Formats: C-alpha cells, structure tokens, sequence
C-alpha cells in the first residue's frame, strides 16, 4: 500500500541529450526535467540514477550536465569559460573538481525532502486533519509566549536577555561543560526559567482535542514548563525531550529529589547543595565559595561537586532515555507531523523533520518560516490564532476558556507563496 | 560532537577522494562508464530509495529512525552561498487554478 505515487518519477528515455558538440547551446534542461531527475535519483537510488541517466559509453563533460540536470549551477569562473567555449577534452584537475561536486550535488539532493505536490493549501491540512488517526505534534518554546513566558531566540528572547549580562556565546549558560566547571553560571539566570503554575494556552488544549479524538499519536515538547500536563495530555501521549524540574540530581553522587526542594535556593540564587556530599564539599570549598580562595581545592575537584542539578537536558547532556525509546516505536508509524512553535535548530529533536517517511505530509505553525526544512504547508503567524481557525474550519471545540470568545474570531489567510500562508486578525 | 546528545545544529576523506580519484584517472586519457560510476558512487553515504522500501526517510535513510544520531543529513542539506555549487529550488504544485 504505497502512498508515494507521488513521489514516483517517470522513467525518462534513454541517457543524457548528449553524446566539438553544442558549445553554446548545449543540451538545455527543464524545471521539469530536473525535478524529474530527482525524483529519480531519491525513488530509485544513486546507482540506478547514474546507470540510466548515462550513456553506455562516455566522456568527463556529463560529469557536469548531472549536476545542470540535477538543477545545479556550478560557480567556478574559470572552469564555466573553458567549459562554454571547448566541445578527453577535459584536463585532469578540472575532472576531479568535477566529480567531487557531482558528489556534493548528489548528496544534497538524497538530503534534501521533496515537498507534496498533492499537500500544498490550507485545505488540504483541514481536510487531512478529519482522515488522520496518527498525529506526530513537535512543539517549541513558541507555544507559551502567549502566557508571559519568552521564547529563547526571538529579539524579546532568553538568550537576549542574558546576552545584556554579558557573556560570548549566551547558550553558554545551558551548557553541560560549563555546569561541570562553573555551576554559578547557570544558577544566576536559573530563576529565570523556572516553569509558571497551572496555565496552559490555546495551542495547548489543540493538542488536549486531538488527543481526546483518539487522534494524537504523540505530544513532543522541547519546553520544560510542564505546561502540557496541565492542559490535561497524558503521561503515555507527552514526551520531554529536554527534561523537566519535575526532579533534580547530584552530579556527583547521583542522588535524587523532588524538583521542587531546590526552588527556593534557586530564587534566593544560592547553589543548592547535596545534603550527603556536603561533608567533603566542606574540606575541598572551606570558605564558603557557594554563592553568586581555592587552595584546598584539589586538581581533581570542580566547582560542581556536591552539587545538585534540574533534571531539564543541558548541551552535550544525554537526552531522557523516553525520548529515544518513543522515536523508534513513532516516527514510522506515523501519518502526520505539525511543528508548532519552534525554530528547528537543536538536535536530535530537529532531526525528527529528517527521519520521517516520504509520503507524511509535513506542516509548520510558527511566527516565523524554517528555511532549513521543507514543509509542505506553512503557517505564518501567531499559533492561538492559528489553532483558533484551523479549529473552526474542522467545526471543532477547543476546551480552553479562552474558546467561547474565540470560536466567533474571524481570521485573514493571506497566501504569499504555495503552501505559504499568513494568518492574522 | 557526542551522539544522541543535545547539541546546537546551527574531512581527511575530501584529500582521500582527490587522491583515490588521481589515482584511478591519471594512466588513461580515455575514462570509461564503470570507472566513472564507481568513482561517483564511493563519495555518496549509504542510502536506502523508495522502491526499495516506501517507509524511506525524506533523507532517504541518510537520517533514519535508526541512524539519527550519527545523521550528517544536516551536513549534507546545508550548502551555504559561500559554498562552490548554487542550488535551485524547484517545486510543482497540482492546482486547480
Ligand atoms: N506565539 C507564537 N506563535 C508561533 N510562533 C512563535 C510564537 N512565539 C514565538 N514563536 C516562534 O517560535 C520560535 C522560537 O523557538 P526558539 O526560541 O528557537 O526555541 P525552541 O526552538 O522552542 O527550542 C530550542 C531549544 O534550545 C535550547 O536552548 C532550549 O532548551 C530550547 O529547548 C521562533 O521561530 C519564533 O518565531
Ligand atoms: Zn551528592
């Protein structure tokens, strides 16, 4: 029962238009072709694509219309003149600055998602919506703005904030390297992050409909806030892929406690300190240095000994084991993927764009658009609004208080591109 | 760089390939189609293609549910303006219009 008609090419005839021959002209290629092309090379492999796409015999010029079919343009000045005016008849160096960018081309197509000729408006995501039982929802830092809460990279953002604090290279502060040498770091800002108390937006009860339509498949947050649990998702349908407060640990002796024991130190901004490793913590930090003379600190003791942790996921930390155990039963399985909320940048997360199978229509609800990947359809825009109108078009109720007086919201869709959208109100 | 680790998204094998390539061109001033195939293909990761499964990730395996991790999918997707080749985006649509 495959799905990927639309992704299947149609086989073309015979090798390349060539075979001194057409110096200027040269075997000119069409948007069509080359789409064609690859469609070609990711439906069937790169073997199959440079057996067909080849003559059975050859010379080193196709070696640069694969990459013209391939829809390429290769820049290098004084390899285009030579090859304009010329027809082995290629020199030896040429023919492998050649060929290694027939590689980069190649690599970047079988990289590169083919959008879904068949998926590109509004409506096809609305009328996907009513057929889908397995929705895959990725939400960001995007989805709690609306709540007070900043997200990180927006000009209003965390790392901004904390940037006019000084420091290179804000994200420093979450950093897992830094936490181990220099705990204090992450405890000035820590405050800061600390999650808000039994509020949740719109978007999040969006996901709460799907989830009680028997739609939702599963709910993967990157936000810490624990806002989801809130809006009432389940333990089995939610997954923290960055971790949460809800727990805290001893980097050294790997105890672990409720989250909440370590909030009130981490308002006061005081470094928050394991009750058991406080003893030798005493010999090797006499003084006193837990705060915002080192003598007796040995060369194999940090900062951070004895020191406790939220079990939120640093930089260079290892992500929650659910994560992983949840990606490898989900992502095959799944008919849907909506991204709500975030900019896409920090993996392994991001990297679920790219591990999904090709025929699952793939959808973005975000203020801003991801260049990086491509998205079938892209919703430009504020996501309460946004869940507000897809929600009506479904002749759907969201559960929030804030619905009675949407529902009757009216919203403009301007469409700045295919499968491109701006929605305001 | 850790594995399945957090990390912020956003090569002895290029030498490798100029030499493995020089090497294989170099006595012969008529190249032929195996050749040029198989000096294609070794600077191409493994990938799985649609035929060969439907269940095929958009990066055609190169990032896969099994792999993820290890993915370079990233690297290859990214070719900057700065880079040597331009890349023209092509998208059809089926419309009613
Ligand atoms: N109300 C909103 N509606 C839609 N989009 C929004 C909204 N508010 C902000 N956005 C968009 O959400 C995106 C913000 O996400 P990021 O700030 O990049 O953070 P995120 O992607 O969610 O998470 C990245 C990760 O980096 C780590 O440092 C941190 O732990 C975080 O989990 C931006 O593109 C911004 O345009
Ligand atoms: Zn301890």
């Amino acid at each position: 029962s495959m799905s990927n008609d639309v992704l299947k090419p149609e086989t073309p005839k015979g090798p390349i238009i060539i075979s001194s021959n057409g110096i200027f002209y040269g075997p000119s290629f069409t948007k069509r072709e080359s789409l064609n092309a690859r469609m070609f090379l990711k439906y069937y492999g790169a073997h199959k694509f440079l057996d067909t796409y080849l003559p059975e015999d050859l010379n080193s010029l196709y070696i640069y219309y694969l990459i013209k079919l391939l829809g390429f343009e290769v820049k290098d000045q004084a390899l285009i003149g030579t090859i304009n005016s010329i027809v082995d008849p290629l020199a030896k160096k040429q023919t492998v600055r050649l060929i290694k960018d027939l590689q980069r081309a190649i690599n970047k197509v079988l990289c590169t998602r083919l959008r879904l000729s068949n998926f590109f408006t509004i409506d096809h995501f609305i009328q996907k919506l009513h057929t889908a039982r397995k929705i895959l929802v990725l939400t960001g830092a995007g989805v709690s703005t609306s709540l007070g809460i900043p997200d990180f990279r927006s000009s209003e953002g965390f790392y901004s904030k904390i940037k006019h604090l000084g420091l290179d290279d804000p994200q420093d502060v979450f950093n897992y390297n830094i936490f181990m040498h220099d705990p204090s770091v992450f405890y000035n800002i820590a405050n800061m992050v600390l999650p808000p108390e039994k509020i949740y937006s719109p978007l999040h009860s969006f996901i709460k409909m799907l989830q009680m339509k028997g739609k939702l498949l599963r709910n993967y947050t990157q936000n810490i806030d624990n806002l989801e649990s809130y809006a009432g998702i389940s333990t089995d349908k939610l997954v923290q892929c960055h971790g949460s407060f809800a727990t805290a640990t001893c980097v050294t002796c790997h105890w672990n406690l409720p989250g909440e024991r370590i909030f009130n130190k981490i308002r006061n901004l005081e470094l928050p300190l394991c009750p058991y490793c406080y003893k030798k913590r005493r010999e090797y930090f006499p003084e006193g240095y837990n705060n915002k003379s080192m003598s007796e600190r040995p060369p194999y003791i940090l900062n951070s000994y004895g020191v406790l942790k939220p079990d939120i996921t640093f930089f260079g930390e290892a992500l929650p084991n659910k994560f992983h155990k949840s990606i490898r039963e989900d992502i095959l399985e799944c008919d849907l993927l909506i991204c709500i909320g975030t900019s896409l940048k920090v993996a392994p997360v991001s990297e679920i764009v790219n591990m999904v199978p090709s025929h699952v229509p793939q959808v973005l609800i975000n203020r801003d658009p991801v260049k990086h990947a491509e998205f079938d359809l892209s919703l430009l825009g504020y996501c309460d609004d946004i869940a507000a109108m897809v929600a009506q078009k479904c002749g759907w109720t969201i559960p929030h208080k804030k619905w009675n007086d949407l529902k009757n919201k009216n919203f403009k869709s301007q469409e700045k591109d295919k499968g491109v959208y701006v929605v305001t109100s | 760089t850790h594995p399945g680790k957090m990390e912020l998204v956003y090569r002895k094998s290029d030498r490798e390939l100029t030499k493995n390539i020089l090497w294989r061109i170099a006595d012969k001033t008529t190249y032929d189609k195996e050749t040029i195939t198989d000096l294609i293909e070794q600077g191409i990761p493994k990938h799985s293609y649609l035929s060969g499964n439907p269940l095929t990730s958009v990066t055609n395996d190169i990032c896969s549910v099994e792999n993820y991790e290890t993915s370079s999918a990233f690297f290859y997707q990214q070719v900057h303006k700065k880079d040597r080749l331009q890349y023209l985006p092509l998208y059809a649509v089926s419309t009613f219009e």
